DNA sequence: CGGGAAAATCTCTAGCA
DNA sequence: ACTGCTAGAGATTTTCCCG
DNA sequence: CGGGAAAATCTCTAGCA
DNA sequence: ACTGCTAGAGATTTTCCCG
């Protein structure tokens, strides 16, 4: 159904940076992809980054765990 | 209301004040003399 | 101390001194004697100690043209992933950059290119090329090469790179290929500890896999949580349309 | 986990591949692969094939990807060895070329090609080229009128093949479909990658080492 | 994997890829491929990300020359208050450079200059003038100016400075010299909140002051702590001749 | 006698800075002053600066306590 | 704090300066200063000397600090306003210059010279300068032979007297004299910002206020 | 025993390897083909 | 002790050419 | 065997001042 | 749990011209 | 209304591996 896309699109990691902070941040969890927004899980935290400061991607490394 | 005092094209003298028109993050927009210019937040100062 | 105030006032139409000279030397409180400087046209020679960040969607593109051996390089790098796309140029023309620009579109995904305001982005051949392509031009604060932080960068890099493989190679267009093979395929490290390709191919095959899951997802999820939209329901916060707040229907 | 036997039995009856056995229950991939590996029942990505086309007097170097139909294009001056080396360089720095198929011509088995594909690390071998040419000139020949040079029209036509002409099975594009095929394929060389880490311990194959709980293959049944 | 060892090494001969890629590609324990890099003379092309620290004793005093509008200043900084004495020189000269540099060392207590290779400070004259003043002469690394960031420095602010004085004047000597004043004296922040003229102040009399101190002060302890020389005893350390070690006699 | 001289070369601040940390740490409590070297009480640390390391200064800010 | 009224005794009796009482007892600066000030009993850095000498045909502007002694001499190429004003801008960004005495010559009196000291804030005023060009022409007379010209033996000679005779009450030379005098003259100016500072408080005239105890002046009886 | 690889005077291209002779806290001293060389730490790597 | 305000410290950048 | 630094603009942590 | 070793992260710099 | 970054060299903090 859809939990499973949900748990797929959650599968994705994300490399964000703050306003201010000229340091990528680590791999936040995915929960949702808009066209100008991204929502993240970093640490607990749920953040809305611009689409502008984040890099998408499914690690390719997942093929450990 | 701002002033705004900036550093335009390889030219290493300041000029203002000019009005700020726009403030975003890494670069400002700003109206001298009649002339519209776009200024990154580095060459530029805000009071 | 008012009175300081205007010895201060007048002192600093002499010697522009700072807010602490003045603080100290006519007893004026700091906000006081930073006002004083702050009123003065003259002082105003030093902007915010900061940074700005480039643009780094997965449709963006850095160009630049760069020299080496008197011969023209222009490359183009994807902000995203650090993949470059080199070639040695006859010349600095708009007409080469429109065509490596062309060739570039039919090869990936360029949404936007990123460029200085060098002549050959600046044209009307290179405006025609992306109005025919789909791409957006954006063009950096003149003079401000920060802006194109990224592929300046590359620059450097690919410059390292050629050093190392000038001698293989007979021309120097032979050299900035082997180069953009080495980048773009021998050289790992960032994000996910790919090299540029590999990293290229995980940004975009994840824009599309996230684009069309998102589409399914919002077509089959509509809660109402205002009345807005449920973005993600969580176990201890909700998100609707970009707030991270409920009543979800 | 709890699924390895559950997906062995799967296996047994549905025969899936480990790319579904893993995500469908959570497996690592190592031990759906070895699961899938464990069967009798059951015991590309990087093939390019180039051609020169003949359009307008000039020369024109055609590059597909046999897995996908990505094209490649580039009017050469002249169908010499020097400028299909060029070619196979740059093709080979832009996108990861492992095996190139021609058509036995003069300026392919020049010397100047092998030692580019020897530097690049190119297998030279010596169909579908054949209907990709076809497409590819009938682009051409569309939007022939929209440009003055005939390098600007081939590369329209390259972005129009790549990019705009959607079809298959489940309505994707040249491009979309070769990012898909080598992200794909990342993921086997990264598979076995980490296949050929672990073949080294012995336990009793290891499988996967978690929290502290590690996979084994014991007597060719997979023991938790 | 010892093979993946030689495949590394001869791939490594071609695209002089990092030890990233070659530990990722040919499953390579990182210190393997960190050595295999390690060997390649062309892929060491990056130096330690450091900086020194320039000697900043009470008795060094660093000198530059600078150029604006056409015209020679000659710049000292005391390296250990930020104290500036800059001159409109008629020529780059070193015969006006042993001039400057000797009518300092009568002014102020100049134990050492630091330069740069500069024709001016590496001549004959200003050899002869600092062995007759007593001055040792220390230069830096040729073509390495953070060596004398300090003067450096200074030379950006007194620049500055005199673009806030320059229609004050009607020559540049005399607004070099309002620079002067205004930085040594109308400029306040620092170690101390001090202007530049009052922290050289400090810093000498400091010196004096502590020399004989301590000279006083040695003369009277008679103290060894092997048998070493007491510097200073505390409730929960003794110096000795220097470590922070007791059996103090 | 030499109790009251050594207070008073205690009296005197230092502005040090170690091999590798470019910023000026606070002002430590010179305890010894040599040629070469100079003792400083900073956090209730007793370090051995190299002398070219430090800047030793009586902050005429001692006219308030 | 326990040394106030001590202290007091002292100036009572020995009448101490401030500066005494207050390192001997532990005394804030101003504390003692309002102990001296409230006697009835008890109740110059900034002055420079300038004048023209002649040697060689050559014209020497000489400034002596008239506290320490500190000489500071150059020679011009003509004795008109312009290079004196020049001179007198140097020193006064070199020293904390306040005052200046000149014998009323053409070129101390010139409206340059008069603009130079409004600028730099210098009040113009018009024994020693006498005494000190006729060491300094002694000094040059000296050290003439090790010179080409008479501007570099007029530099020797400021440095050999700034730095290299040594004499009056402790054995100084005129650099550490005029080093040390600049310094307490800085002292000076920091504890009187110190006392203007907290004049505007009352609490009772506020004296010094510590980590909670507060030291006052009432009915000109100290009382912390 | 040390290599270094250095970067000289005014010139990209880096040179080496070279005797590690003295190495101090931000430059280094090191003998290249019979001469020897004074470093900044910043334009040398030591092996 | 609870904040608000202010001073002190930290962070970061350009020019030195 | 010698060596980046300095001053200013914001941001952030520390301290002080009243209840 | 106690370290040792190794991997991961942090810090900082030059060149891009 | 736009914007420094990137990869490498050491240093330092975190994690893992055996007892
Ligand atoms: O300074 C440059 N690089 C070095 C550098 C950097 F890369 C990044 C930094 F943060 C700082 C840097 F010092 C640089 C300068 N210009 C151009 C470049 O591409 C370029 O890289 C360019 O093309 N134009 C055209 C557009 C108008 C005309 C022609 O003047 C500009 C000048
Ligand atoms: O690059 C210079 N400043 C800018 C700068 C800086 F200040 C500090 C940095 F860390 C970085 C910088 F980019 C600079 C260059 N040179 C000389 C300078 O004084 C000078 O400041 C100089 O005198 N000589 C002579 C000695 C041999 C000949 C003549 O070549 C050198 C070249
Ligand atoms: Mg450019
Ligand atoms: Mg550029
Ligand atoms: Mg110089
Ligand atoms: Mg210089
Ligand atoms: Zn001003
Ligand atoms: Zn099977
Ligand atoms: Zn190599
Ligand atoms: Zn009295």
């Amino acid at each position: 159904e859809l939990q499973k896309q949900i748990t797929k699109i959650q599968n994705f990691r994300v490399y964000y940076r703050d306003s201010r902070d000229p340091v990528w941040k680590g791999p936040a969890k995915l929960l949702w992809k808009g066209e100008g927004a991204v929502v993240i899980q970093d640490n607990s935290d749920i953040k809305v980054v611009p689409r502008r400061k984040a890099k998408i991607i499914r690690d390719y490394g997942k093929q450990m765990a | 209301n701002f002033r705004v005092y900036y550093r335009d094209s390889r030219d290493p003298v300041w000029k203002g004040p000019a009005k700020l028109l726009w403030k975003g993050e890494g670069a400002v927009v700003i109206q001298d003399n009649s002339d519209i210019k776009v200024v990154p937040r580095r060459k530029a100062k805000i009071i | 101390f008012l009175d300081g105030i205007d010895k201060a006032q007048e002192e600093h139409e002499k010697y522009h001194s700072n807010w602490r000279a003045m603080a100290s030397d006519f007893n004026l409180p700091p906000v006081v004697a930073k006002e004083i400087v702050a009123s003065c046209d003259k002082c105003q020679l030093k902007g915010e100690a900061m940074h700005g960040q480039v643009d780094c969607s997965p449709g963006i593109w850095q160009l630049d043209c760069t020299h080496l051996e008197g011969k023209v390089i222009l490359v183009a790098v994807h902000v995203a992933s650090g993949y470059i796309e080199a070639e040695v140029i006859p010349a600095e023309t708009g007409q080469e950059t429109a065509y490596f620009l062309l060739k570039l579109a039919g090869r990936w995904p360029v949404k936007t290119v990123h460029t200085d305001n060098g002549s050959n982005f600046t044209s009307t051949t290179v405006k025609a090329a992306c109005w025919w392509a789909g791409i957006k031009q954006e063009f950096g604060i003149p003079y401000n090469p920060q802006s194109q932080g990224v592929i300046e960068s590359m620059n450097k890099e690919l410059k390292k790179i050629i050093g190392q493989v000038r001698d293989q190679a007979e021309h120097l267009k032979t050299a900035v290929q082997m180069a953009v093979f080495i980048h773009n395929f021998k050289r790992k490290g960032g994000i996910g500890g790919y090299s540029a390709g590999e990293r290229i191919v995980d940004i975009i095959a994840t824009d599309i896999q996230t684009k069309e899951l998102q589409k399914q997802i919002t077509k089959i999820q509509n809660f109402r949580v205002g009345p807005a939209k449920l973005l993600w329901k969580g176990e201890g916060a909700v998100v609707i349309q970009i707030k991270v707040v409920a009543k979800i229907i």
